[PDB]
Formats: C-alpha cells, structure tokens, sequence
C-alpha cells in the first residue's frame, strides 16, 4: 500500500454507476451492505419541484474483475418528498437503519424557528415488514437544546446502540462562549465575536447549531442528543462518524470559517470527543468571506461537505475527495493524502467540470483496500443531473 | 470561459448610469466581482429585479462581498451553473436573469444602508444577462 509522496499516475478510478436534478445524495457502506438516498428534483438542484423521495439499500459485491458493485436490495419511497429531509443511516443485524426528519415548512435547517422537531426513523432489510419499517419517534430526550434533528450521512454501531451524526439548535440566548478563547491573535481583520457569532446562520441568528451524535439503544424507543466537545468549535454541520480499523473516526463539515479539514479518532463517544487532526493540506470552497485555506476567524456560513477516511491509523493516511477551487464547486479529484502532506491523487473530471457533495466509505474487497466515493457531478451541456458512483483501488506499490 | 472580472468601485467605467453594468454570461463561464484594497465601504447582494429596480435589499438578504478590508483584495467568484458552496440554494440558469446590487453610501457609515445607495445615485448594479 503506497505510503510514498509520489506524482506516478498510481490511482485509477472507475466510474461504478430531462430537466431534472438529483440531488441530497446519501451513501453509507457497512461490512458488506450500503445504504442510500437522494431527491428527485424538477429543475433547479436548488429550487426544483421535488419529484420523489428515494432511500434503498443493498449489497456491495464484487464479480469476477474484482471490481465491487451496486446491488440495491431494497427500496422505499415516502408517500410526499416534500416533507423528509437530512436523512441518515446507521447498519444494525441485518438492518440499516435510517434517520430522516420530517417537515411541514421545508428544510429546518433554514426555517428553523418554525419547525416542528419532528422525527421519523426507516428500517430497511437489507436480505428481504421484516422488509420494510416505520417509526415515528416519540420520545426525544436532548436536555437543553430545543430541538434536535440528524445532521449527516451515516453513522455506527455499539453492540445494541446506533450512532447518527446529528445537531443541536440552542438559542445563544443560552448559548455559552468565552470571546477570549476566539482564536484571532494572528489574524489583523479577526474581531473576538467571530466565533460566536459565527455559530449561527445569521450573526443575529434565533439558534447556534452545536454538532454532536443522536443515541438510538435498540436493547430497549428514545433518542438521546450527545453534543460534540467544545474543542475546535465550528458551526453544526453535516458530518459522519465511521468505525475505521478497529475504532471511529469523526468528520465535520468545515461550513463556516475554520476551513481547514475536520475529522478525526473519537477519544470518547458520550460525550463527544475527536481528536481532531492539525491537518494542513485539505480543505474546501467557500465564497468571498470564508474561501479555501482561509484559517481566521470570520460571520460566515458557507461551504461544501467533502469527508474522507481514515484508511491506515498506524500512520494516519486517510481519503477522499476533495474539489479543487477556492470559491466554486468543480474540480473533484480523489485525494490520498496525510496531516502536512497528499502523498498521491486523482482528478476524477476535467478542470472545469462541476461538482458539489462528496462522499468516502472504505473497505476491503477480497483482501485489498477500495474506496467507494459518490460524489455530485456534472458537465456544462448535460441534460439530467445527478450523482455519480466511483471505486478505487488503492495501489499495493508506488508503481504505476 | 473566464469573462473580464469585474471591479466593484466608483470609478469603474462600465456601471453605465441608465443600465449599470450589464453582462452576457453564458452557462458554464466564470466571472470575479472584486473590491480593490486602498478606500469605498460595500455589502453587495444578489438581489431580485423589483429589488434591482428599486434599490432596496431586505432583512433576509444575505450578502455576496463584505468590501470592509482597507489593505486587502476582497474577491468573489461566480461559476454559472446548478453547484454552489452558498447554501441558501441560488444557482444560474439558462434565460433567465440575475440582479446584483448595493444600496451601501460607499462610506464606512452607511455600509448597512438598506435603501438608497449607489445603486439608485451610481447605477452600481450588475446585469447579467444569463444564456
């Protein structure tokens, strides 16, 4: 498995498959099955009458090229794909099961201050009700926080207990920050409310969004909201917990100013502790306010999700996609890469092709270590939008 | 293609005063809007065109440029196309059209005009004409 900076050509994706957009994709792939999710959209990836909900699941199988495939089992549509949103899924004995929200006012995220905190969970057999289930959760015990919601695409498991990735919405009118640890002192422009500010969508904002793990006990049903450690704090965002060679390892969105990539080795699962890494090379597009590699403090909330995986602990390389440009969604390339450094990647596109919500869930086929990615892409002419599936071998050798 | 990028400040030439700036983007392009560092004081927003052709931005709007950096190059940069970082799900499209405005004084004092401006003084507001 190549641990060797090198610029060889070494990683080789293949692509592993009207007016409509696709998009809200969710992929999560546990020991041998997968989940997922979009939204059918008519038009506007943005705006687009919302054709139909989709949330399937199935088998990862390779053949006889020993390249894996997408075997979907099992698949459910919601009876309107107006009202379910930021779905998440989380594998258990032979089930995956899914977190989506409900809403009457459109996504919660944006109308957050009229939303029912409303919920409702999906388990679909992954072998084919022993099929397919409903639940509309009763009991949801988050302490402080109004409400809270799933905030991600997947999570793990705990002998008899789910993990989602999940968020909190305190008003700061409760919300406790000290200024003082705002981190500025290198940053001339950086004013001290920064970060507090900076925890909501608007500086005026009626909640923060607190990142942190919804907890599902099926030896029970109750969810209960664990809020992530203060260590590091940015804004919620969608994120993944995933158990990687033996323990989990956390990724937040960077979708306000800390652009640099969060991820890392949960140290605690409840309460919330990740070890966040002092990665310096991977980041992610924001606009004008908070672009790529911008480190200082600013009011801002934009970005894109781009996790990646940890793929040797030992020596802590991970993977993933990143899009390579500082204000704009486009150029997907597969970066493999570590903390200070990307030892190899791979533009998946051309320079200019478009691309938005990457995703990385790895594992072994056959003895040999693969990468899965989604992403979001298209090319300016394309007729139908939607998201695209690749594996990658990672390389034995730093040979070709 | 990477059109002309586009410097939002008083002197600039091309913000004619009957139609501002007007531009043909086509799907696909990319286009920078740029305050220069020194020094004229600006939030800009995408706006509507009632908005546009009135010179109002509403509570609600959130901004595209913070020009509030003296000693530095504040830039933005727009691909014509479905995929954006912003999350408030504002993309380009195909014949249809797009207004950016301010109605900012331009001073560090009315940076937060909501009415008014150099939009409706100075015709500083961008047409794009989309397709």
């Amino acid at each position: 498995i190549c641990l060797q900076k090198t610029t060889s050509t070494i990683l080789k994706p293949r692509l592993i498959s009207e007016g409509v957009c696709i998009t809200d994709p969710l992929l999560a792939v546990d020991n041998g099955f997968f989940a997922y999710s979009h939204l059918e959209k008519i038009g506007s990836c943005t705006r687009g009458i919302a054709k139909q909900r989709i949330i399937g699941v199935g088998e990862v199988l390779d053949r006889g090229d020993k390249v894996p495939s997408m075997f979907m089992t099992n698949v459910w549509t919601p009876p309107n794909p107006s009202t379910i949103h930021h779905c998440s899924s989380t594998y258990h004995e032979d089930f995956y099961y899914t977190l989506c929200a409900v809403s009457h006012v459109g996504d919660p995220i944006l109308n957050s201050t009229s939303w029912t905190e409303s919920l409702s969970l999906i388990r679909l057999a992954v072998r084919p009700d022993y099929n397919q289930k409903y639940i509309a959760i009763t009991k949801v015990e988050r302490g402080k926080y109004d409400k809270v919601m799933p905030y991600g695409p997947s999570g793990i498991k705990q002998g008899d207990t789910l993990y989602f990735p999940a968020v909190g919405f305190l008003p700061r009118t409760e919300f406790q920050y000290n200024d003082s640890n705002c981190p500025i002192i290198h940053c001339k422009y950086s004013k001290a409310e920064n970060c507090r500010l900076s925890m909501g969508v608007n500086s005026k904002s009626h909640y923060i969004l607190r990142s942190g793990l919804l907890k599902y006990n099926l030896s029970l049903i109750i969810l209960q909201f664990i809020e992530i450690a203060d260590n590091r704090l940015t804004i919620g965002s969608p994120s993944k917990i995933y158990n990687s060679l033996g323990q989990p390892v956390f990724y937040q969105a960077s979708y306000s100013w800390d652009t640099m990539i969060k991820l890392g080795d949960v140290d605690t699962v409840d309460p919330l502790r990740v070890q966040w890494r002092n990665n310096s090379v991977i980041s992610r597009p924001g606009q004008s306010q908070c672009p790529r590699f911008n480190v200082c403090p600013e009011v801002c909330w934009e970005g894109t999700y781009n996790d990646a995986f940890l793929i040797d602990r030992l020596n802590w390389v991970s993977a993933g996609v990143y899009l390579n440009s500082n204000q704009t969604a486009e150029n997907p390339v597969f970066a493999v890469f570590k903390d200070n450094e990307i030892l190899y990647q791979v533009p998946l596109a051309e320079d200019d092709t478009n691309a938005q919500k990457t995703i990385t869930d790895c594992f072994l086929l056959e003895n040999v270590i693969w990468c899965i990615s989604l992403v979001e892409i298209y090319d300016t002419g394309d007729s139908v939008i939607r998201p695209k599936l690749f594996a990658v071998k990672i390389p034995a050798q730093c040979s070709e | 293609i990477v059109l002309e990028p586009i410097y939002w400040n008083s002197s600039n030439s091309k913000f004619l005063p009957g139609q501002g700036l007007v531009l043909y983007p086509q799907i696909g392009d990319k286009l920078d809007i740029i305050c220069p560092k020194v020094y004229e004081y600006y939030k800009v927003y995408m706006v509507d065109k009632d908005q546009a052709d009135r010179c109002t931005i509403k509570k609600e709007n959130t901004p595209l440029l913070n020009c509030a950096k003296p000693d530095q190059d504040i830039k933005f940069t727009i691909k014509f196309q479905e995929f954006s970082p912003n999350l408030w799900g504002l993309e380009f499209q195909k014949n249809k059209d797009y207004y950016i405005i301010s109605t900012s004084n331009g001073s560090l004092e009315g940076l937060d005009n909501q009415e008014g401006g150099v939009c409706q003084t100075r015709a500083m507001k961008i047409l794009m004409k989309v397709g």
